[PDB]
């Protein structure tokens, strides 16, 4: 499985 | 100086750090258990610009298409960075190997960088700024933000 | 069955689901312009229990204390769910990242879930009930209920 | 110094100006235990002082009752309608719509610190809240909603006090 | 149901 | 800058 | 039929006995135009078959970094260091020293016929090349070196292939 | 100018 990078808000 | 003057001077400096892309004060190093990473070669003070998360800016539907294609090849690596701008979801897809360093920065929940949105003439950019003073030699780290049960099972280092 | 019998049977189903914390028939997806959302992976029928809005149950003094702290950090999201119970203000504070899904459900004034207060032997719970049949693949949505000018100015998606 | 008539006239003009400007000083919104939002005094008010207008859509009774029958179909609406007599007719300030105006956020007590009164300006009625006693900085503003209906009290038991 | 806010003479 | 979730 | 357990234990037996013996049968060295030495299959291999270990000095990260900086001073050294992650740490099979082992001599292709796998025997990691498809006698053995970095591919353009 | 071999 792949993860991501994510900026919340 | 007025507030307007101080703001515009600040905006221009950040715009120019982004546009020039010099990426000073950093070097690639092999990091135990993490693959490659990026180490500071100078002090950064809390609040200082560190680096852009630079890559190919795409919208969410294309990002989802690329995810499914990348998932076909377990060797690809995860370099896609999702974010919101003006009521839409975008992604900086940094999969392609370039000379840019933001894409090589590793994950921590007790890191030393914070990602911020910075737009220029309606074009969004993701930038990393120091969240504390960083000493030369420290590894740059930020919170990848992926909390999904599935990601954590596959990538247990996301937990810390 | 009598109304009372049907009510007791519903209460029993709901109590069991609150106990188990089972959150079946849902998954997280990225929804354009909203961050994460929760989508149905099976059909739900009108009236079905969907999920508990699960987090830290606190009273008003602690809720205000936490608000003031959250307000100082722009990276912190909005997960505090206020309600009235026995003449007092309570709050389910779901700010901490957990695997529970109610906290991730987005807003609409014309959604498909309705929040209800459900009391178990003096302990209040906020639960989401399907307000209509919900299709597989569609996003779960309920009315956040904050209609304040101060909130809609900063979060215009609250208006719809 | 001045005559009573002069003093009353100058006082009325100050109140007219506060109504027209919509200036709402000396107040802040806070969460109040068991009541939702409410309004707290941030300065002292003396007995008889202007506190705030109950500001919203001024409408007639027939229109108000029609609006209310529609609101009643959505239990989430909330109750922001203020009915009153003016001369030989009945009107309503319908403050259902969320605005920055504070009068609509003030909570109920039968033993509060504000009293609502009619203040007309050139034949246009305004509902204003006046301090019914001196009010200390830090106090929640409260007035009597005036609803004695059994059905109202059953659904909103806080009306009892 | 609803309550009102009511002023009379 | 923050909104709430509020039972109505 | 053989049980899953028998199949797994028999699979490990084939692999671990070839690792331990290190005879590297069914392969030879030849000179491949523009690559230096390479390794040619002298027998068929079937999909999934163990081909050869990537055999050299197993070292941890601090020593690997030290060795890299030394090798970088001498262009004649060549690039034989194979990095991998194992139990949350970085290791390296450093095959820089000339030996008679063949894994270190196998050339790169993105679309080759071998895939490198991490393989644990009694808590010791090994890098092993497994046939990704049936391999015919006469084929050059080839696997993806995995270095996609811009600096590497611009200095060693054959990495793009 | 060195490359590596890296397990992916
Ligand atoms: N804290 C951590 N622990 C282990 N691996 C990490 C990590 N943070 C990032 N990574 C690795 O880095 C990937 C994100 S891209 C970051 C650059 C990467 N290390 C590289 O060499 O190309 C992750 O999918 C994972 O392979
Ligand atoms: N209708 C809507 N449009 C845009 N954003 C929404 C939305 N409903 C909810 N949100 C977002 O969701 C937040 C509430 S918490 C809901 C989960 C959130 N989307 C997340 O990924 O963590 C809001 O503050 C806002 O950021
Ligand atoms: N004394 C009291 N106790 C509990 N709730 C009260 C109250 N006085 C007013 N309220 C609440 O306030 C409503 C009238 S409008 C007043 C503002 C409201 N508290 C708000 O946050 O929007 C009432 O219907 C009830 O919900
Ligand atoms: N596809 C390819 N094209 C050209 N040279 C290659 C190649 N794959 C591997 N090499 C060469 O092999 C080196 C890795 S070690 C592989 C054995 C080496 N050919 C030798 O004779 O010792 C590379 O740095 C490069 O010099």
């Amino acid at each position: 499985k792949r993860h991501r990078k994510v900026l919340r808000d | 100086k007025s507030k307007a003057e101080l703001q515009s001077e600040e905006r221009k400096r950040i715009d120019e750090l982004i546009e020039s892309g010099k990426e000073e004060g950093m070097k690639i190093d092999l990091i135990d258990g993490k693959g490659r990473g990026v180490i500071a070669t100078k002090q950064f003070s809390r609040g200082d610009f560190v680096v852009e998360y630079h890559g190919d800016l795409i919208e969410i539907t294309d990002a989802k298409k690329r995810e499914a294609l990348y998932a076909q090849d377990p060797s690809t690596g995860c370099y896609m960075y999702y974010f919101q701008y003006l009521s839409k979801t975008y992604c900086v897809d940094a999969t392609r190997e370039t000379n840019r360093l933001g894409r090589l920065i590793n994950h921590s929940k007790c890191g030393n960088c914070q990602t911020k949105l910075h737009d220029i003439d309606g074009v969004p950019h993701l930038i990393l700024i120091a969240s504390r003073d960083i000493a030369a030699g420290e590894e740059l780290l930020y919170d990848y933000g992926d909390r999904s049960k599935a990601s954590i099972e596959a990538h247990p280092w996301l937990k810390h």
